[PDB]
């Protein structure tokens, strides 16, 4: 409720590491599965 | 003092001088036509409409001229190729000649009303101001628009006191000009159905005569007025502009598509008529039922008239142009003289075999022929080492039906190659490249250069549309922005409204 | 390949050709050629050209 | 006669840069 | 200004400068119409472009004849 | 007056985080749906039926790769509605058929006009000058003649740009191989309106930050600046002198400096535009008919025009089969151009 | 007769007609619960 | 002391919300195998 | 000979297909953008100065110590036709962007060239789509591959007698 | 005959006139190739 | 400001998120499982990788007639067998 419990620089933190292994997987699939030429 | 770019804008509150700049301009356009017309006359050929006709010319007033009726020459020709007419005084000549007058006498009455502008006619008898009452003025002239319409359709065209409009059969083979009465029902919005454009005119004439009656007696709502700055003449060429943008995308789409007033015995056939071998699925159909009907092959051939035959090439189709090769299509393969027939390509075992046609899209294009189920049984390589297709291999011939060439068959490669190369292009005809020195490089017709310049145009008066529009609605700020404007205006959350003062 | 206005080209064709690639990357001065004649069919022009523009 | 055409409108923008560098309106501080 | 005798006849004709009715006046009206106009042009754009297709309606060169 | 429609006016009017505007209503339902479609498709849609391609990241393809493709060419110009005589209300047939491609065009067309709108609005109740919705129209016309004039001066939809980062790249290469589209005075235009643009930016954004006055003690300069300062932030005569020491001229006047960059690439995308309704009807500058009569007669006679016709020639005859699958080409080994070796 | 199709051209324009309906409908609710605050 | 349903609101999720899903359709393909 | 340099630069490297061009795509695009952006709106906000028979150009005097225009106006603006916080207030910031676009973006662009000059090319995704059984299922790329393959087979016709171009 | 009080003074500065005199040079320059074809 | 809750105020409370790490991992697995089950497929047609052509078809299911182009598709995916 109260704002500023969550510091800022933590949730950056931590969303910037979330988009980072989502587009890490999607590189991972370029080279596994449909699209990965095999 | 005025940038170049302003020199007009003397105009604005100066009814007069706007009346003499309008009256000059429509001087200019008159004597364009007029111009245009004997320039037209001065090159024309009428000789040959089944195989030179206007649209093989390079001609683009001549057609509109045709359209309406006008058809023949004081000299005794018509565009349908009759000889001892008298077109009376209507003839393209006379057409001619009548936009001349009519450009010296809207020049006079410029001059006129440019010294005499300063007429009390024009001034706010409250205020002694120049004005124009813009929202009377229109109910007035759309109320003559709505007579001129429904008399153009009531009258001209279904020939009740007119020469009618330019019909045809759906191959184009013997267009002239009918009277046409106007049809009612549904079909009446098909695009092809003359009839249609007969009661358009009627039905748009009446409502433009009840529109415009309600414009003259009823004042506009102050709400509107105020929102279209109704006092500003700027407002009107915002939206005229407007207006004319939609008309000339429209008569862009019409000519490039077809209508029944886009004829192509006038214009030109179209790209899809190609596209989709629409004259060729007609001569095959007239050939098969002269073949069922007990004809030989050379006669069901020579029984195709020249004129159909000429649609189904590809010279013929306004896809096929280039924007700077100039001039008429005889410029580019030539003057069309006669068609040579239609060629049958045999193999040395007499399986007929189909070149493969040029689609509008490519400027060269490899001869290949298939079988009738389209197989590959021929080509002209490119690499040699490894050709399996070549006509020297497969002993392909060449064999003519109607024509020139009627019951003529050519063995020697060369010769047949030639043919093949030709037959890319659909039906295969003799032209005159001399006369005209024409260089072999295929140009548009007049379809195409026009729906190319009314395309361009109409885009190019959104911005006007876009540009006048701003200077109407934003007139105040028109020199710059307040100097005064305070930064809580334009604070976010200061007022409740954006812009609006009274929601602090 | 010609390049200039007088040898058949407009202001859309024309070009100061690039150098023979049996040069490659050997340096071709005037001086290096036997005759202006040799350097112009060897594409000369463009050596000087482009070296002195991307000095300049 | 195109040569002539188009090396004739190059030399008169050549003598337009000359123009509009030595001979432009001076920009003036008011 | 200069008055002519063709110039004092049309003078009612542009007299009217500035004239409203008041408030919204005939704006509904006007709105009916051009949602009328709107549906007509969307009707003919469809049959010009064989989204609609009725009877009788051949869109099509070989109209009839 | 104090109606509903005052009402309305006020409510759509407030000032919010994102503007809403009568304008709005057009915008942002449009231009939600053309997005939303080209996520959509190029997420879960083929291109099979329609063109022979996968092009979605459900079939495996990645961010380059996907498309939304246009409709088949035996659709014509068909607006495609899902309700339509084509889709007849199937969702599943529509999206097999290209319905998402005329979806996202005709949405995208609509949304143009609200964001342009949107730009005359705003600029009317915050009392400037409307040029941003003026200088907005280049885009609307390079969308409306690339997205609409062309195909529709084509035999169909398909040959229209399919919404995609490779397939914009194969609409490049094809107005190179087909139109010859570099050779056009009109896309030449354009280029200098667009690289001038960039030059513009550029240099300007760079003269400023360079005659900047000293208006703080950091080093970092941004922070001294303020929004309602009455002061210039950089020095017009300290700018014009370098640059008329270094190039020749300069700019004197800012006002004038600020409308040519309105000018300059707006002009270039409206002048690419006329171009590309010109090429809607084939109507191209392909050729320069002096050059084909003396090569045709000359077999010595080379130039880099010449050159780059055997290329186009090149791009016609490899892609066409594939590019073109309606046409069902056949084009058997020994016809195709190639050069020695290759 | 009423073909397949204008019996589609009249589901698009009922289509339409609700969409635009529904969303002036609600606009103007939301105009009357929500206004301005003037004087 | 400040709303929670405003038009940000609906603005903002009308755009996450289809994002989120998409992205999980999107991780879920990278296992498809042929 | 630039259009002959380009068509055979995206035969040899699928330079569309490098993201160093790319960027330089965005990077004069956006240049174009931002400077038609940026003129649009300082024109737009220009204080009134001049009459309605005048150039509004000459409302600004070379020299003057007073900016011309009103950055407030603009900004409030801009930022409501997008949404505040993505427009700029500080014209330092401003006009650094509009710097640092188009350089960055043309940086790239030259690198691309520079690095595809040794041969580390475009992305290639040629049969990168395969069926259940082993079908090459096209894709864009495929289609770019077709056009590609014509301009290496056509281009400098004469010069190769091996099969493969190397350099 | 009584003036007209609409009329207004026009003007070309140097700078326009060689901004202009440029605009339709190079215009020239790019569209001379295609008119001689 | 225009009267909204700051952003940074909102995705700094523990309420935001403790309704949102629900919310989005709610969706995230909607997706996944909305391409995991093959609804996918289903909902836009789209092949799946054994469904492009028949065992011995090296033919494209190209759509060639406008009108009747809904039953040339449904031809086309009878043809799989
Ligand atoms: C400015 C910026 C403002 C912002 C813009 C806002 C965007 C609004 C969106 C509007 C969408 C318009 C779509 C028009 C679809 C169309 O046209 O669809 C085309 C149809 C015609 O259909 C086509 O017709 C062709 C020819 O057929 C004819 O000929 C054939 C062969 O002989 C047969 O005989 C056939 O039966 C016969 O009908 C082929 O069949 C094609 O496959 C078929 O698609 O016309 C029609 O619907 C209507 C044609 C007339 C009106 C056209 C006005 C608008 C378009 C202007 C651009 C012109 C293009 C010229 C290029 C330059
Ligand atoms: C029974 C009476 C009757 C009949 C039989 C007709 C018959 C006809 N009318 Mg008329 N009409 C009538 C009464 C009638 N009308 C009345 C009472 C009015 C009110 C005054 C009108 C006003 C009217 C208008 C405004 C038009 C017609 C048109 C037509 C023709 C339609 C076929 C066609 O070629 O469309 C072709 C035109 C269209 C299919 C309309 C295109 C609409 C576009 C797509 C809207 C968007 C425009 C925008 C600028 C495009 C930008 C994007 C683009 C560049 C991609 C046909 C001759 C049309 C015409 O003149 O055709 C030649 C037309 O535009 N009529
Ligand atoms: C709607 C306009 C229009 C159209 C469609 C036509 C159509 C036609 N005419 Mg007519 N004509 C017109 C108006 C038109 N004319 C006018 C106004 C005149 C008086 C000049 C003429 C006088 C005329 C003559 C004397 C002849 C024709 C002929 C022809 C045919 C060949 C056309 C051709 O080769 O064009 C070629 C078109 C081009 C090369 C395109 C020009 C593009 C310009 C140069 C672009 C300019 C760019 C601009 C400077 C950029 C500014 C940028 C800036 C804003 C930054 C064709 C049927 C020929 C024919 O065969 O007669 C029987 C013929 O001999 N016409
Ligand atoms: C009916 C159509 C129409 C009319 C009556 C006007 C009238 C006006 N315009 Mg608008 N405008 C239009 C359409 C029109 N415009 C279109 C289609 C565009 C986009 C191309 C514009 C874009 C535009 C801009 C950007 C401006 C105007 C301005 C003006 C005003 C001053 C014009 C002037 O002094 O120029 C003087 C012109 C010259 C001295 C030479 C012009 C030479 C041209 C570019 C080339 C040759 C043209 C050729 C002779 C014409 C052939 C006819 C053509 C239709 C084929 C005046 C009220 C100005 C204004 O608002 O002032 C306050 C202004 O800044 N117009
Ligand atoms: C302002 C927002 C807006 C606009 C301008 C459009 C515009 C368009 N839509 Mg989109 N759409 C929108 C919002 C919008 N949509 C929303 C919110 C959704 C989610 C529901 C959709 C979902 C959607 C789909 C799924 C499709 C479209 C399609 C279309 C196109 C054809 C629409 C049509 O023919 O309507 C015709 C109807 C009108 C123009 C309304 C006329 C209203 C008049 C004035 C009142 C008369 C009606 C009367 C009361 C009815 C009596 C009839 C009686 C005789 C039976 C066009 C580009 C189609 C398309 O893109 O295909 C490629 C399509 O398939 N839209
Ligand atoms: C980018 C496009 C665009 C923009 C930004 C403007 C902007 C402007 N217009 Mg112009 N206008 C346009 C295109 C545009 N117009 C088109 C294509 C036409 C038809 C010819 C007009 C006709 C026009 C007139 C007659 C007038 C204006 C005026 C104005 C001004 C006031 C705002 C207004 O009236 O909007 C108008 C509203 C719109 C453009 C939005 C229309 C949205 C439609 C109804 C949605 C239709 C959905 C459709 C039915 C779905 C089916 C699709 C089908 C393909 C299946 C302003 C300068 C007025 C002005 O100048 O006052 C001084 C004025 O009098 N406009
Ligand atoms: C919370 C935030 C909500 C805000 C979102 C607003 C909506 C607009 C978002 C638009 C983004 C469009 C990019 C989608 C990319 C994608 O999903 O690829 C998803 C693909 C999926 O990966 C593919 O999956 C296939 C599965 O069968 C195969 O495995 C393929 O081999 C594999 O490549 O990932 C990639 O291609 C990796 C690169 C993605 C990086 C994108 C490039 C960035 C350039 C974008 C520039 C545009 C500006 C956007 C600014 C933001
Ligand atoms: C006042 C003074 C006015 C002076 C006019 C200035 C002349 C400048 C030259 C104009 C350039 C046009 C030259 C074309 C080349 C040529 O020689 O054509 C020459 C052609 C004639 O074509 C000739 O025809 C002959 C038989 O009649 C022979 O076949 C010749 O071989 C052939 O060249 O002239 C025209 O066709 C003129 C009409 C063109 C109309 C096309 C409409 C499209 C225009 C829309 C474009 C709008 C663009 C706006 C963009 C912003
Ligand atoms: C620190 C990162 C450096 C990155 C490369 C350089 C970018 C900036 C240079 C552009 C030159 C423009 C012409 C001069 C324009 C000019 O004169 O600039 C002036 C401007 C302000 O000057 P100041 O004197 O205030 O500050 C610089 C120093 O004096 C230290 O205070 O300089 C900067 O802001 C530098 C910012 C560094 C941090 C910016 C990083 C942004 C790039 C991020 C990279 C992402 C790319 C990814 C691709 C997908
Ligand atoms: C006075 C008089 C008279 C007479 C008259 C006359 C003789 C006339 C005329 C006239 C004329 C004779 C005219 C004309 C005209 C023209 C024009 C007006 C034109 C124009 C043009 C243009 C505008 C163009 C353009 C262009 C170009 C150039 C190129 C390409 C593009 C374009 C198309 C854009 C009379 C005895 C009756 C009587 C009374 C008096
Ligand atoms: C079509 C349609 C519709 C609709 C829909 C929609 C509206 C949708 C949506 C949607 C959506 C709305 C979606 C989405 C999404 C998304 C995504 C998928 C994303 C992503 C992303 C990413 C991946 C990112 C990344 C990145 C970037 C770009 C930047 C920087 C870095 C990075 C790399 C981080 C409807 C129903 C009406 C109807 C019919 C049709
Ligand atoms: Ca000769
Ligand atoms: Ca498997
Ligand atoms: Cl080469
Ligand atoms: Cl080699
Ligand atoms: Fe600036
Ligand atoms: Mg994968």
């Amino acid at each position: 409720s109260e704002g500023g419990r969550i510091p800022l620089w933590i949730v950056a933190t931590v969303a910037g590491m979330g988009v980072i292994v989502i587009v890490g997987l999607f590189f991972y699939g370029a080279y596994a599965g449909l699209g990965s030429s095999l | 003092g005025l940038p170049w770019y302003r020199v007009h804008t003397v105009l604005i509150n100066d009814p007069g001088r706007l009346i003499a700049a309008h009256l000059m301009h429509t001087a200019l356009v008159a004597g364009w036509a007029g111009s245009m017309a004997l320039y037209e006359l001065a090159t024309f050929d009428p000789s040959d409409p089944v195989l030179n006709p206007m649209w093989r010319q390079g001609m683009f007033v001549l057609p509109f001229m045709a359209r309406l009726g006008v058809t023949g020459s004081w000299s005794g020709w018509s565009i349908t190729g009759e000889t001892g007419i008298d077109p009376g005084f209507w003839s393209f000549e006379g057409v001619a000649l009548a936009h001349i007058v009519l450009s010296g006498l809207l020049f006079l009455a410029a001059c006129w009303h440019w010294v005499y502008w300063d007429l009390e006619l024009f001034r706010d008898p409250r205020t002694g101001e120049p004005a124009l009452d813009l929202p009377k003025m229109f109910g007035i002239h759309l109320f003559l628009a709505g007579l001129l319409c429904f008399g153009f359709g009531a009258f001209h065209l279904t020939g009740l006191f007119g020469p009618g409009m330019w019909v045809s059969d759906p191959y184009g083979l013997t267009g002239s000009v009918q009277p046409v009465a106007p049809e009612w029902g549904p079909d009446g919005f098909n695009p092809y159905n003359p009839g249609g454009v007969v009661a358009h005119h009627i039905a748009a004439g009446i409502v433009g005569i009840i529109a415009g009656l309600f414009h003259i007696l009823v004042r506009p709502p102050q709400r509107l007025y105020k929102a279209l700055r109704m006092g500003n003449i700027e407002t009107v060429l915002s939206s005229s502009i407007a207006a004319v943008f939609f008309a000339a995308f429209v008569v862009a789409g019409t000519m490039w598509y077809g209508s029944a007033t886009t004829p192509i015995e006038l214009f030109g056939p179209t790209r899809y008529q190609w596209d989709s071998s629409y004259f060729q699925q007609e001569i095959n159909r007239r050939v098969q039922a002269s073949l069922a009907s007990g004809a030989t092959l050379e006669e069901a051939w020579s029984a195709i008239p020249e004129k159909l035959a000429f649609y189904d090439y590809i010279g013929n189709n306004p896809a096929k142009g280039g924007l700077f090769r100039t001039g008429p299509m005889n410029k580019g393969d030539g003057i069309a003289q006669a068609w040579k027939g239609h060629a049958v390509f045999r193999n040395k075992e007499g399986e007929e075999l189909f070149v493969r046609r040029m689609p509008a899209f490519f400027e060269s294009f490899p001869v290949i022929l298939t079988d009738k189920n389209g197989v590959v049984k021929a080509d002209i390589p490119f690499r040699r080492a490894e050709s399996k297709y070549s006509f020297e291999q497969q002993g392909v011939t060449v064999s003519f039906y109607g024509g020139e060439l009627n019951g003529q068959t050519f063995t020697d490669p060369p010769t047949v190659k030639s043919y093949a190369r030709k037959a890319i292009f659909g039906e295969i005809f003799e032209f005159d490249t001399e006369t005209l020195n024409s260089d072999g490089i295929f140009r548009t017709s007049p379809r195409g250069w026009f729906t190319f310049a009314h395309a361009v145009f109409a885009l190019l008066f959104f911005f006007g549309h876009i540009w006048h529009g701003a200077r109407t609605l934003f007139r105040d700020v028109f020199s710059g922005i307040d100097p005064e404007l305070s930064p809580e205006q334009v604070e976010w959350g200061f007022y409740q409204k954006v812009g609006d003062v009274t929601t602090r | 390949v010609s390049g200039s206005l007088l040898y058949g080209n407009n202001i859309i064709t024309g070009a100061v050709v690039p150098s023979s690639n049996a040069i490659g990357l050997h340096f071709y001065p005037i001086w290096e050629a036997a005759s202006l004649d040799e350097w112009l069919y060897n594409g000369g022009p463009y050596q000087l050209i482009i070296f002195h523009f991307l000095l300049g | 006669m195109e040569t002539i055409t188009y090396v004739f409108i190059f030399a008169c923008i050549i003598a337009l840069f000359f123009f509009a560098i030595f001979f432009r309106e001076p920009p003036r501080i008011t | 200004a200069r008055r002519t005798w063709l110039g004092d006849i049309l003078r009612p004709l542009n007299s009217e400068y500035g004239k409203v009715a008041p408030g919204w006046g005939t704006t509904p009206l006007m709105a009916v119409f051009m949602g009328l106009f709107l549906v007509f042009l969307l009707i003919i754009l469809e049959i010009y472009n064989s989204t609609l297709i009725l009877d009788g309606v051949n869109v099509s060169w070989k109209a009839l004849g | 007056e104090r109606g509903w429609f005052d009402i309305l006016d006020d409510w759509l009017k407030r000032d919010r985080f994102v503007f809403v505007g009568w304008s709005g209503i057009l915008l942002f339902p449009c231009a939600y749906l053309a997005l939303g479609g080209w996520l959509t498709g190029t997420t879960f849609v083929t291109s099979w039926y329609t063109h022979g391609l996968a092009s979605s990241y459900l079939e495996g393809c990645n961010f380059l790769t996907v498309a939304v493709s246009t409709p088949a060419n035996s659709m014509g110009h068909s607006l495609l509605l899902l309700w339509g005589p084509e889709a007849q209300g199937d969702f599943t047939r529509w999206c097999q058929l290209g319905g998402l491609w005329t979806f996202i065009a005709l949405h995208g067309a609509f949304g143009l006009i609200g964001f342009m709108l949107r730009q005359f609005e705003i600029a009317r109740l915050v009392g400037v000058r409307p040029y941003n919705a003026i200088a907005f129209s280049a885009p609307i016309a390079v969308f409306v003649s690339v997205f609409l004039i062309y195909p529709l001066g084509q035999s169909s939809w398909f040959f229209a740009p399919s919404f995609g980062v490779a397939a914009i790249f194969r609409f490049l290469l094809f107005f190179q191989g087909f139109h010859n589209w570099t050779l056009n005075p009109f896309h030449m235009m354009g280029v200098a309106g667009v690289l001038g643009g960039a030059l513009l930016c550029a240099i300007h954004g760079a003269t400023v930050e360079n005659t900047l006055f000293q208006d703080g003690e950091g080093a970092s300069t941004f922070r001294a600046f303020n929004p309602t300062q009455a002061e210039e932030t950089y020095s017009m005569v300290t700018a014009n002198r370098f640059w008329s020491q270094i190039f020749g001229i300069a700019f004197s006047n800012k006002r004038w400096l600020h409308f040519f960059m309105l000018f300059v690439p707006v002009t270039g995308l409206w002048m690419s535009a006329i171009g590309v309704v010109g090429l809607a009807l084939n109507l191209r500058s392909y050729d320069f008919i002096s050059q084909e009569i003396r090569a045709a007669e000359d077999p010595e006679f080379e130039t880099f025009y010449t050159k780059n016709l055997l290329l186009n020639e090149g791009i016609r005859a490899w892609m066409a089969p594939q590019d073109q699958p309606h046409e069902n080409f056949v084009f058997p080994e020994e016809v195709l151009p190639r050069g020695n070796a290759l | 007769t009423i073909t397949p199709s204008l019996k589609g051209f009249f589901i698009g324009l009922l289509s339409g007609a609700v969409v635009l309906g529904l969303t002036f409908a609600v606009l103007i609710a939301i105009s009357q619960i929500d206004k301005v605050q003037r004087s | 002391s400040y709303p929670i349903f405003t038009v940000r609101w609906v603005a903002v999720h009308t755009l996450a919300v289809p994002t989120i899903f998409f992205l999980g359709a999107i991780a879920a393909m990278q296992f498809i195998q042929r | 000979g630039t259009f002959n340099f380009m068509i055979v630069f995206q035969a040899e490297h699928n330079i569309l297909m490098h993201p160093f061009h790319q960027l330089g795509v965005a990077g004069v695009f956006g240049g174009a953008l931002f400077c038609a952006m940026h003129g649009s709106l300082v024109t737009s906000s220009l204080i009134r100065e001049t009459t309605e028979t005048e150039s509004a150009n000459y409302g600004y005097k070379f020299g003057q110590e007073e900016e011309t225009y009103n950055i407030v106006a603009a900004h409030g603006y801009f930022g409501r036709l997008i949404f505040q916080y993505a427009s700029f207030n500080n014209s330092r910031s401003l006009h650094f962007f509009l710097a640092a676009w188009p350089v960055v973006g043309v940086w790239f662009a030259a690198l691309g060239i520079s690095t595809m000059a040794f041969n580390l090319n475009g992305f290639n995704f040629n049969h990168s789509v395969i069926d259940a059984k082993g079908n090459v299922i096209n894709t864009w790329a495929d289609i770019i591959n077709r056009a590609n393959l014509g301009m290496e087979v056509m281009h400098e016709r004469n010069a190769h007698n091996f099969p493969l171009d190397l350099a | 005959m009584e003036p007209n009080p609409n009329r207004q003074p026009v003007e070309l500065n140097r700078t326009s006139l060689y901004l202009g005199l440029l605009l339709i040079l190079v215009l020239a320059l790019l569209f001379s190739s295609y008119f001689f074809n | 400001t225009t009267g909204e809750r700051p952003f940074s105020d909102i995705i700094t409370s523990v309420r935001y998120w403790v309704i949102h790490s629900i919310t989005i991992p709610a969706l995230f697995i909607a997706g996944w499982l909305f391409v995991s089950t093959g609804l996918a497929y289903d909902v836009f047609g789209t092949p799946r990788p054994d469904s492009y052509y028949a065992q011995e078809q090296r033919s494209i299911p190209l759509v060639t007639d406008r009108f009747e182009a809904k039953q040339q598709v449904e031809t086309f995916l009878e043809q799989l067998k």
